[PDB]
């Protein structure tokens, strides 16, 4: 039979078939989360969204967004295990006030954490701030512009980073445990205040080591009418 | 690129020892096999060190060196009579450490680079398996004085699976066998040290 | 001297730049020393066999389904019968298995078009023989008893012999230039909640189902030798055509359920024994 | 505790992964 | 033995080996400090951070940040005693209000104060 | 992060009447037993004959699984006042100390046989610097920090400076 | 090097651009991947008998 | 000449494994030694296999191959103080099997190719030891299934002897040591087979 003529560019000149262009569209990580000034600050693991961040029915409720697994970006990252390059985060403060919020990069150390957390279980962090230690930082001012677009670099020892593992909570060898991330981002407030975090790929980003589609499940049929009443 | 920088000393090849073929223990393929069930699976080059082909001459350089890069080929041979029919797929998965449970399906086997063996025609299959690991080198041997942070001898996994079950005729042979071969096409070695027994 | 700056312009303040747009310009701030410094790919780069587009993922062969064919199966009997939708496998029940890459990645886009190839591989010897047909029906389905209705539609007859495979191109003829995906573009129900007509009434879209069908019938019955098997198995592979197309990014239809565990802070959260 | 910390001894190795000798995990 | 090939520029083209480029990255001096309109105003000594501003375990608690000593910039300034040239300060107010805050330079007089 | 070879220069505090042979061993991926010299001889070595020249240059190479090695010490430590540390405090560390099992050893090949007129027990200076292809990356908080003669500043001269 | 940016200009902030004006310039944000991508009229376009003006 | 004819298959070199130096156990040289008394004697390459340098990387190829030709160099290092004096001679003897009792004198050591070490100046000595055996190849390893007609691993003997005894001054060191090194300059191997432990 005849192969026919393609329909690419018939409707409009907005082609979305590229892999990177899908990955460059941002995804919501944390929706309306609290910042506590009692702790060091909120920690974000530097990794793209994948089956690692996938919510399950009746598990422990994390601070993450639930539908991250069902996003297109995570679906593409469930085909490739290797990735390299910078990433871009968009942070939004839920405030108008003058009290600034310092965002500080941490390179690849080894650990893999998230959320609000104390460093080394102290009871004071104002006199000894993480943002004034020496690491690279950029501050947010809500009164001027409550959003920001930082670009975390790829500072590690590996040619590629591990996207996902077969089990997230498995206590295997600790040196290979840390290859899921390339460090962390640190958010440090002044007062208790809400924020939201978005993730997207950098201009310089690459994926490889293609595995193909894993075992899936759906039930979308059940939540819609047919066109025959 | 990563070879010359990561190793101050130049790496060595042993073409006479490496480029030769080497068999391992066989694979029994029964009529009792269902779809997506493993005939075999291998963590290269560890399952060519410890379990299968211990006293092979291919395993001579792996005593002394502690790092290396590994491009392999793996020829598989099927032998069944003309009154049978069945499909066996064999794929490869690069850097499969803590990723053996998932993307392990015959679908993932089709998606990843693979070979497709018919059990009636008795064809052979050649898996060109290059080196794709998340470091410059893979560590060769475990040791009782070495660190327990890095898991050595696993940069890829082989997966031998039923694609479609073996069927036979009336009073036919209830099973047939597959013999796997392997060889090293590019084996570079860094970090010379005192020799040890292989696992 | 200290002269005044007479130049001015009207400006519209915006919070972000290129936030919806996948390409164009960026408002990114580098967390580096040199702001123009990028990650090097001079030594370690992409492999040439890897796909650049999602269509190249949809050009990979995936096993759609399998079906058995026996010597008892008379002529005219529908061996295979389905609705060829790259959107969904079923309209009526739960799915749980290893979906094809083209149906997987089509599950991301709202719109699809172009021909869809099928490759039928036959798990047999050179001593199995028998004739089958491949039917593609549009705008109407045929009765299972009436083969003659299916013969009128777009068909391709195959004679089983030495060659144990056949390539086939399912064409694309519909009222529209592009077909839309049957599954919903947004489903916030996650924890398998019991669904009623009230919940179905407030769906984000309507499942515009297709009545297109792919059927394979017996032309001449499989007459094997006694020495070999009577009941063989058929692999039905499937991928998108070379003029396959996708458009309109939306929430994924399929989602992994096999060996999924949520993350936790390493190593405060009971990792140290 | 969390049962996901360690794979059980029957199907595991010293490195706490699935044994290549063990076929029926699928 | 062979000297081998360098790894500079392998990962990315972000070289941070220069001394001045380390010194040009900013350091926090005062974290969330009060301004009293009763006094003249807050005084800052025009000097780079060093072992002068180094906090000790169990000394008098100053208004300075404690980890200034452990910053890279102070570590570099503990190798050199001489320095010349302009410096750049970044000041942030914790307010949204219209009441302005005047920043006034004082040249070399002789005294050495802060707070 | 750091990478590249690291040079050692061994200067020997002796006269021209001390003599004896020593070896320089560089071991990767494994350490040798102290009793077994033969294991160390297999690794990357350089033998030196002590005589008139009382120095030897040596280049420790760089061979590992990675292109760059990361620093073992933490990138951020907010504990300043020598607080008593437990496994709970160690559990919330900013990083994990990825230690190295690389070792530098110097052994006796032939024993120091001096004249009676001079000393029997000499001393060796082990100097060290980065190679000409040494590299560094990723600025972080300093590992070391001065503890010798550190005093905090105070306002000159309101704060009791005038007697 | 890190030199200062001496250039500056006086600006008047406005909420929207071309909001009253039917033509001229626009402050539109495309909900697409490619921001310069427009709807194609290469195959399906206006019919020649149809009016262009209200006159 | 005899290489290509006697071996149908081509022989292999392992320059990285072979051309490197390798120490062995030391030699104690006392003042109690008389003339023509052995400090050391070696049956190469057997005493570089079994006794001295077992787990050397130089001994990696000797597991798998059963024939070979061997051109060596052996650097010896003497270290004594300037208030001593003594002469040590080291010679080589080709195909020394059933010829160790006779022509074993210091006179025969002078006659055969040798090196002459002074123990005061602390000089070094290099023995270029070529392959001169009464066959094409020497057999590498003994085996429990092999024949007992041919004695393997002995194509030459090293002889370390006092030429003139060590003398020391008043209250001087009563002994000094000599460390032998060795390496392979031309090592060709024929007859690939399954690996074994070295003696």
């Amino acid at each position: 039979f005849s192969d026919g003529v393609t329909a690419m560019g018939f409707q409009s000149l907005d082609t979305q078939v590229s892999i990177k262009d899908i990955l460059r569209r941002p995804v919501l990580l944390f929706n309306h989360v609290e910042l506590d000034p009692d702790y060091t600050g909120f920690f974000i693991p530097i990794m793209p969204p994948s089956r690692m961040m996938q919510y399950k029915s009746g598990d422990k409720e994390t601070s993450f967004q639930r539908l991250i697994g069902r996003t297109p970006q995570a679906a593409i990252m469930n085909l490739f295990r290797f990735w390299r390059g910078s990433l871009r985060y968009t942070i939004i403060i839920h405030s108008t006030d003058g009290h600034p919020i310092y965002v500080t990069h941490v390179p690849h150390t080894g650990n893999r954490v998230y959320g609000l957390m104390k460093v080394n279980n102290l009871h004071e962090y104002t006199k000894v701030p993480i943002f004034g230690c020496g690491l690279t930082t950029e501050m947010i001012i809500p009164s001027v512009n409550p959003s920001i677009c930082v670009e975390v670099p790829f500072d590690t020892e590996n040619n590629w980073a591990v996207t996902f593992d077969e089990d997230a909570q498995r206590n295997y060898s600790w040196r290979d445990k840390g290859d899921t991330v390339t460090g962390h981002l640190v958010v440090t407030p002044v007062v208790s205040v809400y924020m939201s975090v978005w993730v997207e790929a950098g201009d310089d980003f690459e994926v490889s080591n293609f595995y193909g589609p894993p075992s899936v499940k759906t039930n979308d049929w059940n939540y819609a009418f047919s066109d025959e009443h | 690129g990563d070879l010359v920088i990561a190793s101050s000393e130049p790496t060595q090849q042993f073409r006479s020892l490496t480029n030769r073929w080497m068999p391992i223990n066989s694979i029994r393929v029964t009529v009792n096999g269902k779809r997506n069930d493993l005939l075999a699976q291998y963590y290269i080059p560890e399952d060519f060190l410890s379990t299968h082909a211990k006293c092979a001459p291919n395993t001579i350089p792996f005593e002394t060196y502690v790092y290396g890069k590994y491009e392999l080929e793996m020829k598989f041979v099927a032998n069944g009579n003309k009154f049978q029919c069945g499909k066996v797929i064999i794929s490869v998965k690069f850097d499969s450490y803590q990723a053996d449970n998932i993307n392990t399906g015959f679908q993932a086997a089709l998606s990843r680079p693979h070979i497709m063996l018919d059990l009636s025609t008795n064809n052979e299959g050649v898996l060109k398996i290059p080196f794709r690991y998340h470091r410059a080198f893979v560590r060769n041997q475990t040791h009782k004085t070495a660190t327990a942070g890095v898991r050595p001898g696993k940069f890829a996994s082989i997966y031998v699976q039923v694609l479609s079950p073996l069927q036979t005729g009336e009073g036919g042979a209830n099973d047939m066998f597959i013999r796997p071969f392997y060889r090293y096409t590019r084996a570079e070695f860094a970090g010379m040290s005192y020799k040890v027994p292989l696992t | 001297d200290k002269p005044k700056d007479v130049s001015s312009i009207t400006i519209i303040p915006k919070p972000r730049l290129g936030f919806p747009h996948g390409k164009g310009k960026s408002d990114a701030v580098a967390m580096r020393v040199n702001p123009v410094a990028l990650t090097s790919f001079q030594d370690v780069s992409a492999y040439p066999d890897e796909p650049r587009t999602t269509l190249d993922i949809a050009r990979i062969w995936g096993l759609r389904s399998t079906f058995n064919w026996g010597s008892g199966d008379e002529h005219g009997k529908e061996l295979f019968n389905t609705v060829l939708d790259p959107g969904l496998r079923f309209y009526d029940q739960d799915y749980e298995g290893q979906i094809t890459p083209m149906e997987y990645v089509t599950g991301l886009y709202n719109f699809w078009s172009g021909p869809i190839e099928l490759r039928f591989d036959f798990v047999s010897n050179a001593f199995h023989t028998g004739t089958v047909i491949i039917s593609a029906e549009y705008n109407r389905s045929s009765t299972n008893t009436d083969e003659c209705q299916s013969h009128s539609t777009y068909t391709k007859t195959f004679h089983l012999g030495e060659q144990k495979s056949v390539h086939f191109t399912v064409p694309y003829i519909y009222d529209t230039v592009v077909r839309r995906n049957t599954a919903s573009a947004y489903l916030p129900v996650t924890d398998y909640d019991k669904v009623d007509n009230v919940s179905r009434a407030q769906a984000m879209g309507i499942r515009a189902e297709s009545k297109m069908r792919v059927k394979v019938r017996v032309v001449n019955v499989l007459r094997p030798v006694a020495s070999t098997t009577s009941t063989i198995e058929v692999l039905v592979y499937m991928r998108g055509g070379k003029n396959y197309a996708l458009h309109g990014l939306k929430q994924s239809t399929y989602w992994p359920s096999n060996s999924v565990v949520p993350i936790d802070s390493f190593p405060p959260d009971g990792y140290d024994p | 505790d969390n049962p996901h910390r360690f794979l059980p001894a029957n199907v595991s190795n010293r490195w706490n992964e699935y044994s290549s000798a063990y076929l029926p995990r699928v």
